[PDB]
């Protein structure tokens, strides 16, 4: 994965 | 209770703040009253094209990507709704992804049943209404996607839940302790029990007549898991047999080695 984690890190 | 009654309204808020449309609004648009201007109904290719010219490949494939844009928007809202859950942001960065990997769609279908009825569902922020029979019309395998959801939504809507109930339900769907690959299976399980506890107490207080609404919802949770599994199966067929249907990166990432 790469997205999601790119989101959680907000 | 102090926390149990407070935490229930905090998750409720995060629901309303992050989720529009909700059920109270979907029930307003439906059943007439306080509206008078019904939504544009889509029951054939004619009405479908009229609704497309006002929004900016095969018809079945175009409807596909239209639902992908909503799935993607919902998953984003779910990620924001999840962070507002007491303990989700405290979990491991990878355990947060897993809870959302197996839970997003299981929640999307639960919430989808709010804007559905035996005849159709509301699309485009309630301004439209697509009939069930029209979806069964489309060619396969597309005609089989939405149909199972209508069936779940019908028996689910029978329980007559409101947004306060659904909010806690969705939160529980995300805080599932038996997801494949969960690291701290012990911490999430405690968090899951806390959520499930409030949900149970909330139902016993919000529906004192339906004394078994709690186990029923549990059943529904198992139904949703099965309903996602089959959906993910039908997604693979569409990804491998339809040459003009391309999955979204965020959507392809979630199904990646799911079931």
């Amino acid at each position: 994965h790469k997205i999601l984690h790119r989101l959680l890190q907000e | 209770t102090a926390d149990l009654k407070s935490l229930a309204k905090r998750i409720y808020e995060a629901y309303l703040k992050n989720f529009n449309m909700n059920k109270v609004k979907a029930r307003v648009i439906l059943s007439g009253k306080a509206s008078n201007n019904p939504p544009f109904v889509i029951h054939d290719m004619e009405t479908l094209c009229m609704a497309e010219k006002t929004l900016v490949k095969e018809a079945e494939v175009r409807i596909f990507h239209c639902c992908q844009c909503t799935s993607v928007e919902t998953v984003t809202e779910l990620t924001e709704f999840a962070k507002a859950i007491p303990g989700f942001a405290n979990l491991d960065l990878n355990d947060q992804v897993t809870l959302l990997k197996y839970g997003v769609y299981e929640a999307i279908f639960a919430m989808l049943s709010s804007v559905m009825n035996k005849d159709g569902m509301l699309v485009a922020y309630g301004n439209g209404f697509i009939t069930r029979e029209f979806l069964k019309s489309l060619r396969k395998p597309f005609c089989d996607i939405m149909e199972p959801k209508f069936d779940f939504a019908m028996k689910f809507n029978a329980l007559e839940l409101d947004d306060s109930d659904i909010s806690l339900f969705v939160a529980a769907i995300i805080c599932c302790g038996d997801r494949p690959g969960l690291l701290n299976v012990g911490h999430i399980e405690k968090m899951q029990e806390g959520i499930v506890h409030v949900l149970r107490l909330h139902l016993q207080s919000n529906h004192p007549d339906d004394i078994f609404l709690f186990p029923k919802l549990l059943q529904k949770m198992a139904d949703l898991r099965q309903l996602v599994t089959e959906h993910a199966q039908l997604v693979q067929i569409i990804k491998k047999t339809e040459s003009d249907a391309a999955l979204h990166p965020l959507l392809q990432e979630i199904y990646r080695d799911m079931y």
